[PDB]
């Protein structure tokens, strides 16, 4: 660890400047660190590591995706033979990719799931499970894709399950959890009808329980609501 | 691309 | 060299890959890679080579803006003492962007400039030389401060002269060098009516010339000429 | 901030 070093109050504050700077890498890694002191992580904390990640994660997918567009193309019927740079680039990004989904997945295998009893820590850390698998779903192409994208299901559905029992259907995890899941079974799992039902489904079922929120509740829970609409007019 | 969060 | 076993036309099509990704850094890796192979650079690889390293400091130098903005706001009276980690962590950024600023005259020095012969080569090496140096005067506040500027003004004057005895007044080599080194003036030589007069007799000679252009090269002209009409209305 | 190339 490059920061065993550095106190862990320190890694937070920079974890929070980096952000500020729009510095997502070095963010991830002083939030790597963080988790590596071994305390469990409070909310704001989880929220800084999930940015982070986030960040990193998804230029990582918009530069794969650009690419294996250019290497589709490349195979098309009357494509010039161009050699093999963009497939080796594509796997130099798809990599490096990877290596970041292992990271987060060994942060939350050691040990921050196992540690998190409470319901809110508990599914959010299930969802960034289940995230972290989606995307290396996203670029599997071989013999574990199928098992690479039952583990990002299994991870959904535990942290579902939590989600539940546990919270109101209108807290802002547990819609953000049904969000992504809706988009896994859409994207990943070939499964349209249940992404949209999920969403529907969730998205009534907080728009029944607004009722009871205060106004910075309630601006929280419709921001995601309007994002489970979007991805209903998208698919309907 | 759907959105995620 | 990790670019070292890599074809020099496999590094420039890995580049044009890397920015069609939006992946900065590792173009700026693959084009120092095609440097290091020993060959005159094309007019299309210096401006791969430029554009990568543009951007790469770019971001390098909005991330320092930021932190500095932060650090010297933590120095006013009122402020509550928060510890080291502003001024460590801007310090990280400025030794990573002065090791970039570094990288690339480095390979400006050894040996592009001493091999490029034709005046839109050789003005275009030595502006990226004034333009690297002007990027290390931004942050340097120490006992070498007036040796890096007048480093960035000695490469800048050396282009300059090339580039008027050389080139068109409409020459976009020549326009940008000397919106760069207006701005040199501007803000790092604190000679705002050098600035100023610099642009204003740009623009006019420019504009006394566009009529012998094509539509194609009337439009690359024009658009730098608003560039220096566009700092000429901030500093007028 | 003013404008380069
Ligand atoms: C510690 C904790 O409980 N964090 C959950 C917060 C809920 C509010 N919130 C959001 O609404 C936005 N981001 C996320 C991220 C993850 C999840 Cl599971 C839900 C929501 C919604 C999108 C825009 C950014 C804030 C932040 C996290
Ligand atoms: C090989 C060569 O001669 N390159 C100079 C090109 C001139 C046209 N051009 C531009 O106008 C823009 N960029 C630059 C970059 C460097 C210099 Cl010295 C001048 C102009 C102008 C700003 C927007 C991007 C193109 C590209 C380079
Ligand atoms: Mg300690
Ligand atoms: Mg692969
Ligand atoms: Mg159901
Ligand atoms: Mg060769
Ligand atoms: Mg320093
Ligand atoms: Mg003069």
């Amino acid at each position: 660890g490059a920061m065993g070093s550095m106190e862990r109050a320190s890694l937070i504050q920079k974890a929070k400047l980096a952000e500020q700077a729009e510095r997502y890498e070095d963010m991830a890694a002083f939030m790597k660190g963080a988790v590596e002191k071994g305390e469990e992580l409070s909310c704001e904390e989880r929220n800084l590591l999930s940015v982070a990640y986030k960040n990193v994660v998804g230029g990582q997918r918009a530069a794969w995706r650009v690419l294996s567009s250019i290497e589709q193309k490349s195979n098309e019927e009357g494509s010039e033979e161009k050699g093999p740079e963009v497939r080796e680039y594509r796997e130099k990004v798809e990599t490096e990719l990877q290596g970041v989904c292992d990271t987060v997945l060994g942060l939350l295998d050691s040990h921050l799931i196992k540690e998190a009893g409470d319901a809110e820590s508990r599914v959010f850390y299930l969802k960034m499970k289940g995230d972290y698998y989606r995307y290396l779903a996203e670029v599997a192409t071989g013999d574990d894709k199928k098992r690479i994208i039952d583990s990002a299901r299994s991870a959904y559905q535990e942290a579902m399950d939590i989600s539940k029992k546990e919270m109101p259907p209108t807290n802002p995890i547990r819609l953000g959890l049904a969000l992504n899941f809706s988009v896994f079974h859409y994207e990943i799992a070939n499964s349209p009808e249940e992404a949209i039902s999920l969403a529907k489904t969730t998205f009534d079922e907080a728009m029944a329980d607004l009722h009871t929120l205060s106004e910075d509740s309630y601006k929280d829970s419709t921001l995601i609501m309007q994002l489970l609409r979007d991805n209903l007019t998208l698919w309907t | 691309f759907p959105a995620t969060v």
